[PDB]
RNA sequence: GUGGGAGAGGGUGGUGGAAUUCCCGGAGUAGCGGUGAAAUGCGCAGAUACCGGGAGGAACGCCGAUGGCGAAGGCAGCCACCUGGUCCACCCGUGACGCUGAGGCGCGAAAGCGUGGGGAGCAAACCGGAUUAGAUACCCGGGUAGUCCACGCCCUAAACGAUGCGCGCUAGGUCUCUGGGUCUCCUGGGGGCCGAAGCUAACGCGUUAAGCGCGCCGCCUGGGGAGUACGGCCGCAAGGCUGAAACUCAAAGGAAUUGACGGGGGCCCGCACAAGCGGUGGAGCAUGUGGUUUAAUUCGAAGCAACGCGAAGAACCUUAC
RNA sequence: AGGCAAGGAGGUAAAAAUGU
RNA sequence: CGCGGGGUGGAGCAGCCUGGUAGCUCGUCGGGCUCAUAACCCGAAGGUCGUCGGUUCAAAUCCGGCCCCCGCAACCA
């Protein structure tokens, strides 16, 4: 049931309305272009919210990914 | 007659049939085998005994255009995608990398009757 | 349905029989195993009973295979039976001439055909009344095949399509 | 038969030569509880063996048996509303069993005399890696392989 | 009122990729697709699968929830605009201005219809194939309206929490989301789950009550007849509201309980099937039976559990015909 | 490397009318 | 009269054309399967291929004539 560890665990303080902060953005993605769930992320339900929509408007930009690929397989 | 030692491998899945196209790197398909290439029509054209069959084919034929340097990439799921994939590992290619990649819409339109229910 | 290939052959002397309309005349198994290895074509026993048996050299398996698919296309076009009584009622009568006039439509040959129990005294005069009636009916998609004819325990009535 | 695994049986081995596969054959040769019967018509076969084609008559037994033994045999399962043809795997003493089961009918088919005898050649033609046996172990393989796309319902 | 907050609330204008199809271009060849199997279907004018672009239209993957919003129907890419509802905190302002609501007016999924557009997929009707005794069906190949938008109309629904709204009281815990705090805990507002008292026909309900009350409205008085007739209204139509009776039945029902049953699930078993050896059915005959024939073929036994059975002894006897 | 489990796959659960 | 196509187990139709080697469905009867009926499954029964010939070692089959059955025309008179 996936506890390898959480996104906002391992990182320090940061600001989630700022689509142009991909480091610590493409954290939150999958390896597929795809959002990590509540219990991938660790955040707030409003918190993760906010995340996604900011994680969406990167994605109408073109900051971060729409989807990829999964390698290895 | 064209001759190019590298490039890709798609395989491209339907649970009926599991069809697999060599292409050089840009995106040329030289060859490709699926069930029925290897005989085989209509129940076994997607097992993965059959899938495994036409990946070997595949890649007899890239052969027969030197062929060594092939990246792998899977287009949805059919009866036998992973045997295809270990098939072609075993083959003979210098394998680039599985590249796991389904066509799934973002919710398009409405999918047949077969694949409503899944709503 | 074994006609018999190469060593599938037990007789001694075998009419060898060529592949078309020609003969080798009455030779060996052996013999006959040579010929057909001669054509390629399998040497099989196609006529076992015959005056030394009938030794065809023909591919067996692909001739089989023919067989297996001009039987398949005979399967198909067809013939619909619709199954009368003579306790059978006058809506149930006319669901049963709807469904013989959607064949006849279709392209399908129809065997209307009556199920008898006991009283096959006032069995088939009923047979007769219903059956003519809906040839009657259907006459102008309809050519009957087979009049009402009684044949034990059943009666049947055939209707072919005047054109399709 | 849905408790134990259930048992092979022991078998007392050949009192001619000490094994138990020969017993195994023997038994599987005689019908009707005749043993002593069977025994002896083995042993006439062994003989024949020994003089034709001058070999150990055991020895030349047990290549026949591994020339004729089937690793991949098929099933039967009604899947989906047709029924498939399932080609598996064999059990090492199943597959000697069916070995022995098609040595005998050989034995069984072969159009001459005397039933040692025929027992004999037959041996004898497994040996060589030919005659019925092998030819029937063949057509299994065959269908082992002619049906191996199925093989994914795995029983 | 002020200070904030959460949100797929609604409308208007835009845009963002995946995907689909369709077009061109390329490389490439013998099938693809489809199924429980298959066939119709497309493909040598070269399909499918693969890449490059372009054309569209529709929908919004992941997040995404057991979640949030609205009064309901409902609502999700994202952004902008306009714009409702609401929640808290201060307790600051007003001084009972409230609660309910016959009618009325408004909204009201989906389908439907009108006018005009648009049309990729899906896809009623429809045309095919199979499947089948039959196939108007389930399954596949198309396929028209329709789905989509504008404007208009329709107004029904398992329009459900099958729970009318409003406030007051009556143990807790537990998880959730959202606000403030003196922030490992308090205190509001929502969403769930377990349960005190109590209620209930039981199931269940249980501070989001079906508890205890009060307020008002809506409706109910057996089922069928029937949401039908008849009127009346509304509607372009489909139909909708509004709503009987005659007769007919001694029931229609709910909730549970015991079983039985399930082509419901889990766990088990047996020569039950598989694994194997030998048959039965095919032959003659031995027998018993059904049927038939007879003057009588005595009578019974009936799927397993009747059929070398009563009969473990029919020439007469037995024996009953 | 195994250990359990969560999720995603895909394979399987065919068909089969009635009433003394 | 002229021309084309076909005559086949009881009925419908394959095979002919490409000489040897006759199939399916419906119907007949029996069985099975089922607690029982249909349905089902199986069989079993059942055709010398319209017929007379010839061809050829051998004809449903190559060929003629008759017998039919279908249709199309049948004109100048
Ligand atoms: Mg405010
Ligand atoms: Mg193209
Ligand atoms: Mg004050
Ligand atoms: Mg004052
Ligand atoms: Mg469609
Ligand atoms: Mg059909
Ligand atoms: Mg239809
Ligand atoms: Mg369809
Ligand atoms: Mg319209
Ligand atoms: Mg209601
Ligand atoms: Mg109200
Ligand atoms: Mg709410
Ligand atoms: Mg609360
Ligand atoms: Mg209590
Ligand atoms: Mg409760
Ligand atoms: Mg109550
Ligand atoms: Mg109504
Ligand atoms: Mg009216």
């Amino acid at each position: 049931p996936s506890r390898k560890a959480k996104v906002k665990a391992t990182l320090g303080e940061f600001d989630l309305r700022d689509y142009r902060n991909v480091e610590v953005l493409k954290r939150f993605l999958s390896e597929t272009g795809k959002i990590l769930p509540r219990r991938r992320t660790g955040l707030s339900a409003k918190e993760q919210r906010i995340l996604a929509k900011t994680i969406k408007r990167a994605r109408i930009l073109g900051l971060l990914p729409f989807t990829e690929k999964l390698v290895r397989k | 007659k064209r001759q190019v030692a590298s490039g890709r491998a798609y395989i491209h899945a339907s649970y009926n049939n599991t069809i697999v196209t060599i292409t050089d790197p840009d995106g040329n398909p030289i060859t490709w085998s699926s069930g029925g290439v290897i005989g085989y029509k209509g129940s076994r054209k997607g097992t993965p005994y059959a899938a495994q069959l036409a990946a070997l084919d595949a890649a007899k034929k890239a052969m027969a255009y030197g062929m060594q340097s092939v990246d792998v990439i899977v287009r949805g799921t059919g009866a036998g995608r992973e045997q295809a994939i270990r098939a072609l590992q075993a083959s003979g290619l210098q394998v680039k990398s599985i590249v796991d990649d389904t066509p799934v819409p973002h919710n398009g339109c409405r999918p047949k009757k077969k694949f409503r229910k899944a709503s | 349905k074994e006609y018999l290939t190469n060593e599938r052959i037990r007789a001694k002397q075998v009419r060898v029989v060529g592949p078309d309309g020609k003969q080798l005349g009455i030779m060996d198994t052996r013999e006959a195993l040579r010929l057909a290895q001669e054509m390629d074509l399998d040497l099989v026993l196609v006529g076992p009973n015959a005056d030394p048996p009938v030794a065809r050299i023909m591919d067996y398996s692909k001739w089989r295979y023919e067989q297996q698919m001009a039987e398949k296309e005979a399967r198909k076009t067809e013939v619909k039976s619709i199954k009368f009584r003579v306790k059978i009622d006058e809506h149930d009568y006319q669901t049963k001439l709807g469904h013989i006039k959607r064949f006849l439509q279709e392209g399908h040959k129809v065997k209307v055909t009556i199920m008898f129990r006991g009283r096959e005294v006032a069995h088939p005069e009923l047979g007769e009344r219903i059956l003519n009636r809906v040839t009657e009916d259907l006459k102008d998609l309809a050519v009957v095949e087979m009049k009402p004819e009684m044949l034990g325990r059943d009666m049947n009535m055939l209707l072919a399509p005047v054109k399709v | 038969a849905r408790r134990r695994r259930a048992e092979v049986r022991q078998l007392q081995p050949d009192l001619v030569y000490g094994d138990v596969l020969v017993t195994a054959f023997i038994n599987k040769i005689m019908r009707d509880g005749k043993k002593n019967l069977a025994a002896r018509i083995f042993y006439d076969a062994c003989k024949i063996i020994q003089e034709k084609t001058g070999q150990e008559p055991l020895k030349v037994f047990k290549q026949a048996v591994e020339n004729v033994k089937p690793r991949m045999e098929v099933r039967s399962r009604r899947v989906g509303g047709a029924n498939y043809q399932v080609p598996m795997e064999v059990s090492p003493r199943r597959q000697q069993s069916l070995a022995l089961r098609w040595l005998v009918q050989a034995a069984n088919q072969r159009p001459e005399r005397r039933a040692a005898v025929r027992i004999a050649h037959e041996l004898m033609d497994a040996a060589e890696g030919k005659g019925g046996a092998v030819k029937k172990k063949e057509d299994v393989e065959r269908m082992a392989e002619a049906n191996r796309a199925y093989a994914h319902y795995r029983w």
